[PDB]
């Protein structure tokens, strides 16, 4: 939920949550990480993601920069959506998983 | 010379409390105030420059100039505080 | 603090290498070292002018100053980290974006605005150590005591984001002129993957790529080190093929000689002197010491430029020899070049009477090899670099050269020159980061060329146009070079053959005299030629065939052009422009540096290079323009590198003591073959400054003397008005009881000097000296800001008084020159590092006609490495004597006593500040009454435009 | 002071009257001014400014009256024009050769001489020799040191190493036939000295060397005691002699032989100085010698060798 | 790529292919995907040692190694079936 009501607060919170998920990313690339905590860590991303469009919400709500015709596609080209799975992105090593791939 | 005067606040909400609560406010001394955003160097003569002006004559005059018989700083070259910035 | 003292783990550059890994390992170390050290220097200068101060109740940096090279991240981020190529460990790409606002200061905006790709920033995250509501600052103190920096990341920059988040690439930026709204703007950046692997091969909860607070911006000249690095990492990876002529002369082994064409085989015998010799006389002066004569056929009262020489000499058959009885013997054919064009094009041409050894220079640059020649001061080194260029270009159109320069100043002296001889246009492209504001009237940027070549595609079509109608052909042809193409080819070409056989079938012996007037079918194109044909069919089908080459020269222009059709695109146009159509490409060896890893994937291919200013080029950055080009087999496809330079002029800055004095980074490579002995050609004729003012440097210089017009022009005949010796060195005693004075480590100061400089440029001002023929020099930087400082005091507040045209370091004046200079010699207590020959050498040779050396002479007269000027000096008074009746210009002679009053002697720069006050004072409404006249009519003769 | 010594004896701005030559001020100015100041900085550079040795020192040098404190002033001299880097500094020799080769060979026995040198004048001796060896360009300098590094300094190399040389290029051995047969002697009175002198230099460095173990550098029983920091930069002027050494081709090529069989580097490593915070710039230096000391060049061909070819050859090298 | 393995260009071949698996898509017009064309990269640039120069065939196949965590097994045979095929085999034993 949203935690500040302030359109100030709100994007940087947005941008925490952006700053937050990229310290994520960084640990699913790494291979030494256990299929359990790369899969956890993947859903942890796209919550943050999930969030972050939450996030942009609350900002169009208050009048703020509507983010999502400035969303360019650069997430995209990371996290594919599954044809069955509408909204959720698979990134870095979970693409190497049998079966996701 | 226009009436006006210029204050900057340590802070926006200072300045935005002080807008906000005088302006349009009827005040003693204003009756109602309208409010709104926004050395010589020792020993060397300075030359004096001709009024107005901000090629040489082919015929000149000698002055009969005959010879004489801690610092500090001046410019700010010469000050450490100003060379670092 | 390195004093030479000691013994450091450092690297050397000693005249040799063991191996070219060897060679570029040392580079690599070193100019990573050093490049370091500038970055600190920059970054502790500009956080210092940023000021950051802790905020008083918050645990954030604010920053109270400003600085040109540094804004404030207002938000950074990773928005890509692509996954390792095959084989390779690190990512492919780290993109950063970060968000900056550039103020509104408009000159700076312009700055941050075209920031470029490759260009190197360097995001800082940063802390005040002390606590103040605002705080000053000292360099006294150390910066990591008052200031502390917690992460420095270094970034490629990618272009500038738009509104939407697309990137600028360079082209548009010369067309997209529709403004980004607002302050803010975006950057998209490249981190170093291999830093990025280290920040992360640690693991991360905490992230350093979120901390950052200030982005910095280096300068014009310093961004290329992350290219130069790059370059070395590269070549010591792959196979790196040096030249087998050229990697012993590098690497300083076998007979230093071998570069040289006396030793190649490859040097060729007969050469065409296309124009560097305006007469037969001129060609028998140039080669002292050989026998000239025309061949056969050819007789002195005809005999005219060009001439091809064959030098018997250089011929390897031993038949041919240097045998007894006769001298070495050059022949000489003039060549009758058949002119292209019926029109009266009068031709660019030489008009240098190259001395013996600017030829012996120009000779050998036209041979392969290693082509070295020393530029003393005013000898002509830009006219004999521009004239190898131009024979070059002659002799072998099919061959591009690339020139490689220090300085864009220098590079601009170039292309104006170039431009005065037989050069076409379009072939000459110039690049750099500077291209936006080229001072010269044609504009040889990439951008520029290629606005150029689509102006002159146009009016070619429109001749294209006017043939077709002249040949009554009806249709489309003008609408293409590729319409025009086929046009030429069936039509012109047609009617052109259907010509020359009516001449040759008939026309020899069974058709009328004058028919060639008739039956010629061009007649109509060259409609604004008068009298075209005499009516002589031996003559006239000669200038027929004059007619055809200005016809087929259209064309050949046209399917060069065609590319330009094709290509659509300004990044593709000015790709197939610095490949194909340039033949000269004229960059800085920053700029080569830089563009490396471009043109090595454009497929950028150069036969010859040309170096100038070669002295002041640093080893590691003089080698890199050898290599921007893929060797297409075992060996290297260049075939000449000429090094113009002066070893006795100033090094390379290298600003560490310990690299410049160590690791002798300050070798450049020129000085180093120098020392290897590498033949180098001695430019003897100095032809630029009096004779007087030569004598004081030029002692340094083998042989050097001074051209004949030295002696005759009134200029060096004519005294200096005013003064009574045409140069003197000045005694100047304690100016307030203080000497040089200090107030930064080794930033030296003399203020006496600096107010007598100031008294004595007014002195000149008074007598009527143009400012802009002044230039006041000083040995220290320190110095310079003192006198900069007096000057906008005392003279730029006054419109009479006026600005010198420059007050300059003696080091960033080289290479310029100036009439009169004023030179302030600062140190007083010991020698500085004027002790240097190279510095003494700069400083006294940047006069033409007066140099007024202001400083103490007890410090400089005792030194040996000084003697030979100062004796020279000493043939004058010590103190300044002046004659200030004499309004400039004098028709005295520099060597005789006036004949008008009497001289008076300055005594210091006490009498000389009282005594200029007075002078200007006394002066004052006759210098008014001068200006109030000079600026109405200035302001009337303007008034009608 | 040296300004009054100087405008009276040599000052060429008082050459009209400057006294007669004195060869006993030498040594009076380098036992005061230079050696008891323990090479005062300030005083050799006013020294070296007023011209002490193109005016005075050199023109007046005979060998048969050149002490000690003579050889070593010039030196002292040389060695400031060097640290000042823009000077050339050999040109007082290069205009009065005929001394030189005297001069130079005095200053080699110096460097071997161990009694009556103090450590620090025996640094500014190897300092002399790395200038030396530095400036390969001056002819005067360069035939002086060629004769230190030639082939006949293998004579030191144990037979079966000089055997491995010879079967690494065949035609050595003819030629070292060719100097066996000259060098047992004609002129082996000269070229006796000059073979064995970088060995015996190296021995003198293992004895510096050895004088900082904690276990030799003890009080003498006489009473004297030698400062370690001056052995220390003995130590590292030896090691940039030996990088100097190898980084030069024609150097290399029969120094390289000369260095692995001393062992040097074996006694470097293994010396107390390396394991203490005094010798860090020794281990710094010493491990960029163990870079150059098998670098990726055949010294005898100059050829260089790719990665492949040295780790092949390494594989090659432990199997066999 | 196939065309340059008929003509035997297996140097050229395995250069394209290195192209084609520095490429993200999730498969290829062919319907391969980026392990399966590194996959014809490996058995490409295991079975021709003495034929490819241009690729540090050791490197890549430990950057198989790397990642590939469920081939492992296979991957430290197929870099010595490598030096095998290259008749090395002391590094066949270093392997």
């Amino acid at each position: 939920v949203k935690d500040c009501r302030n359109l100030s607060d709100a994007e940087r919170f947005r941008r925490e949550i952006v700053r937050d998920a990229s310290k994520k990313i960084t640990a699913i690339q790494n291979p030494g990480l256990g299929e359990f905590k790369l899969r956890d860590l993947n859903d942890e991303v796209n919550r943050l993601i999930k969030l972050k469009h939450a996030w942009e919400q609350r900002i169009r709500e208050l009048g703020g920069t509507d983010y999502r015709k400035y969303a360019q596609k650069e997430l995209d080209a990371i996290g594919r959506e599954t044809g069955n799975s509408r909204g959720y992105k698979y990134f870095g090593a979970a693409k190497d998983l049998p079966g996701v791939r | 010379e226009k009436g006006c005067a210029f204050i900057e606040f340590t802070t926006r909400e200072a300045a935005e409390r002080a807008a906000e609560r005088s302006f349009n406010k009827t005040f003693i001394k204003g009756k109602r105030l309208t409010i709104r955003w926004g050395t010589p160097v020792p020993s060397v003569p300075i030359l004096p420059v001709p009024d107005g002006l901000a090629a040489a004559p082919r015929s000149l005059v000698v002055p009969n100039v005959r010879p004489v018989k801690s610092s500090s700083i001046y410019y700010p070259s010469q000050d450490p505080t100003r060379l670092g910035a | 603090n390195y004093t030479g003292d000691g013994v450091l783990a450092l690297d050397k550059l000693n005249l040799q290498f063991l191996t070219l890994h060897d060679y570029l390992l040392r580079n690599f170390n070193l100019f990573q070292l050093e490049s370091t050290y500038e970055i600190r220097q920059d970054l502790e200068d500009v956080l210092f002018r940023m000021k950051p101060f802790q905020h008083e109740s918050r645990n954030e940096t604010v920053f109270s100053g400003w600085a040109r090279m540094a804004l404030q991240i207002d938000h950074f981020q990773i928005s890509e980290v692509a996954k390792p190529l095959v084989g390779e460990k690190s990512p492919a790409v780290v993109r950063g974006v970060v968000t900056v606002n550039i103020g509104r200061r408009q000159d700076i905006r312009q700055e941050w605005e075209n920031l470029r790709k490759h260009d190197v920033c360097f995001l800082v995250a940063c802390r005040s150590r002390k606590s103040a509501s605002g705080l000053k600052f000292d360099v006294r103190r150390p910066f990591s005591e008052q200031i502390e920096v917690l992460s420095v990341r270094g970034c490629d920059v990618e272009g500038m984001l738009d509104q939407d988040g697309h990137l600028l690439e360079e082209f548009t930026a010369w067309e997209k002129k529709a403004k980004i709204p607002g302050d803010l703007r975006k950057f998209r950046l490249l981190l170093d993957p291999n830093q990025y692997r280290i920040d992360m091969e640690q693991g991360t909860k905490d992230d350093i790529y979120d901390t950052f607070n200030l982005i910095v911006r280096r300068d014009s000249k310093t961004n290329n080190f992350k290219a130069v690095l790059q370059t070395i990492r590269d070549l010591l990876n792959t196979e790196c093929v040096v030249p087998d002529w050229l990697t012993d002369v590098i690497l300083g082994y076998g007979e230093p000689d071998s570069a040289h064409y006396s030793k190649l085989s490859s040097a060729v015998p007969e050469l065409d002197f296309n124009d560097t010799f305006l007469s037969f006389a001129h060609v028998k002066e140039s080669f002292p010491g050989y026998k000239i004569e025309l061949a056969d056929g050819f007789d002195e009262k005809e005999a005219v430029p060009p001439f091809k020489l064959e030098f018997k000499e250089l011929e390897r058959r031993q038949d041919v020899e240097i045998k007894p009885g006769e001298l070495r013997t050059i022949l000489v054919t003039p060549l009758t070049r058949k002119k292209v064009t019926p029109y009266s094009y009068d031709p660019r041409k030489n008009q240098v009477k190259f001395t013996p050894s600017q030829v012996e220079a120009i000779k050998s640059g036209m041979q392969p090899g290693l082509t070295m020649v020393v530029g003393p001061p005013g000898t002509g080194k830009t006219d004999v670099a521009v004239q190898i260029i131009s024979n070059i270009y002659h002799n072998w159109p099919n061959q591009r050269t690339l020139i490689v320069t220090h300085s864009n100043q220098a590079l601009n002296q170039l292309f104006e020159k170039i431009i005065a001889l037989d050069v076409d246009e379009r072939h000459l492209l110039r690049m750099g980061h500077g291209e936006e504001a080229l001072e010269t009237e044609k504009d040889f940027s990439r951008y520029g060329r290629v606005n150029y070549v689509l102006k002159e595609r146009l009016q070619l079509l429109n001749c294209v146009e006017k043939l077709a109608k002249a040949l009554k052909i009806v249709g489309d042809v003008a609408y293409t070079c590729e319409n025009a193409g086929y046009f030429f080819r069936f039509s012109v070409c047609r009617v052109w053959e259907e010509f020359l056989a009516k001449v040759t079938s008939k026309g020899c012996n069974k058709l009328a005299e004058g028919i060639i007037s008739e039956i010629f079918p061009f007649t109509g194109f060259f409609k604004d030629i008068p009298d075209l044909f005499s009516g002589n069919n031996s003559a006239d089908l000669k200038v027929a065939h004059s007619c055809w080459r200005h016809i087929e020269q259209i064309f050949e222009k046209l399917d060069e052009f065609r590319a330009f059709e094709l290509l659509r695109n300004g990044r593709d146009r000015t790709e197939y422009l610095l490949v194909k159509e340039a033949k000269i490409i004229a960059m800085t060896c920053t700029h080569a540096a830089l563009r490396r890893n471009e043109l090595v994937k454009l497929g950028f291919r150069y036969d010859n290079i040309v170096m100038e200013e070669a002295a002041q080029i640093l080893e590691v950055e003089t080698f890199i323009p050898l290599l921007l080009q893929n060797p297409q087999d075992g060996h290297n496809r260049l075939k000449r590198w000429i090094m113009i330079g002066d070893h006795h002029q100033l090094p390379p800055v290298v600003q560490n003591q310990a690299f410049q004095k160590y690791s002798n980074m300050e070798q450049s490579l020129f000085a180093r073959l120098v020392r290897l002995s590498v033949p180098n050609v001695q430019l003897d004729r100095q032809g630029r400054a009096r004779a007087q003012i030569a004598e004081l440097y030029q002692w340094r210089y083998n042989g050097l003397g001074n051209l004949p017009h030295v002696d005759g022009l009134p200029q060096f005949q004519n005294a200096n008005a005013g003064f009574a010796f045409p140069f003197q060195f000045i005694d100047i005693p304690d100016f307030n009881g203080h000497g040089e004075t200090q107030p930064s480590p080794h930033f030296y100061q003399n203020l006496g000097e600096a107010e007598y400089a100031c008294a004595l440029y007014t002195y000149m001002r008074i007598l009527g000296y143009p400012a802009e023929k002044i230039s006041i020099l000083t040995t220290y930087n320190g110095q310079a800001q003192l006198i900069r400082d007096v000057f906008q005091r005392r003279c730029d507040t006054n419109p009479l008084i006026g600005m010198p045209a420059k007050v300059s370091t003696v080091d960033k004046y080289q290479g310029q020159q100036n009439d009169f200079i004023i030179l302030s010699l600062v140190k007083t207590r010991n020698i500085g590092h004027i002790r240097d020959v190279r510095r003494l050498v700069v400083a006294l040779s940047r006069a033409r006609l007066g140099l007024y050396v202001l400083g103490r002479s007890k410090v400089f007269m005792d030194c040996l490495e000084l003697t030979p000027a100062m004796r020279i000096f000493a043939k004058y008074p010590r103190k300044l004597v002046i004659l200030p009746f004499e309004a400039h210009p004098t028709i005295r002679k520099w060597n005789e006593r006036s004949k008008d009053g009497e001289p008076m002697e300055i005594q210091d720069t006490l009498h000389m500040t009282h005594f200029v006050h007075e002078f200007y004072m006394s002066n004052l409404p006759a210098m008014r009454d001068a200006y109030e006249q000079a600026m109405n009519e200035y302001m009337e003769s303007q008034r009608l435009l | 002071t040296i300004s009054a010594v100087a405008a009276k004896f040599w000052a060429p701005f008082t050459a009209e009257t400057h006294e007669n030559f004195d060869a006993k001020l030498i040594d009076t100015i380098y036992d005061n001014e230079m050696l008891k100041t323990s090479f005062n900085s300030r005083k050799i550079m006013m020294l070296e400014f007023s011209q002490y040795l193109e005016a005075y020192l050199w023109p007046n040098y005979v060998p048969e009256k050149a002490s000690k404190a003579w050889n070593m002033s010039i030196v002292v001299m040389i060695n400031e024009k060097f640290r000042e880097r823009n000077l050339d500094s050999w040109n007082c020799f290069t205009k009065k050769s005929e001394h030189f080769p005297h001069f130079f060979k005095s200053i080699l026995q110096l460097s071997l001489q161990e009694e009556g040198l103090a450590s620090s004048e025996h640094c500014a001796l190897l300092t002399f020799l790395v200038n030396a060896f530095g400036s390969v360009e001056t002819p005067i300098v360069h035939k002086e040191t060629r004769k230190l590094v030639s082939i006949e300094i293998w004579a030191g190399l144990l037979d079966s190493q000089r055997e491995d040389l010879f079967k690494k290029q065949k035609k050595l051995k003819k030629i070292w036939e060719n100097v066996r047969q000259k060098m047992t002697a004609a002129a082996a009175d000269n070229n006796e000295f000059e073979r064995t002198y970088l060995w015996n230099l190296i021995e003198k460095f293992k004895r510096v060397l050895n004088s900082l173990e904690p276990n030799e550098a003890q009080e003498s029983e006489e009473g004297e005691v030698r400062d370690p920091i001056d052995s220390i930069k003995y130590c590292e002027r030896f090691i940039e002699l030996l990088i100097d050494l190898e980084s030069i081709l024609q150097t290399r090529r029969f120094f390289n032989s000369v260095l692995h069989s001393s062992h040097i580097l074996t006694h470097c490593l293994l010396s107390s100085l390396i394991s203490t915070d005094a010798g860090s710039l020794f281990f710094q230096l010493v491990q960029l010698l163990k870079f150059y000391a098998r670098f990726e060049i055949d010294d005898l061909s100059g050829r260089q060798l790719t990665h492949k070819e040295v780790s092949e050859q390494h594989y090659q090298s432990v199997t066999r | 790529v196939e065309y340059l393995i008929e003509r035997d260009q297996i140097d050229e071949a395995a250069k394209e292919l290195t192209t084609l698996v520095n490429q993200d898509q999730n498969v290829s017009e062919k319907g391969r995907t980026a392990h399966q064309l590194w996959t014809q990269l490996c058995d490409l640039i295991s079975k021709n040692p003495v034929k490819i120069f241009s690729l540090n065939v050791d490197a890549i196949i430990r950057q198989g190694i790397y990642r590939y965590t469920d081939q492992v097994g296979f991957l430290w045979c197929s870099l010595a079936d490598y030096y095998i095929r290259s008749a090395e085999f002391e590094r066949a034993r270093d392997v």
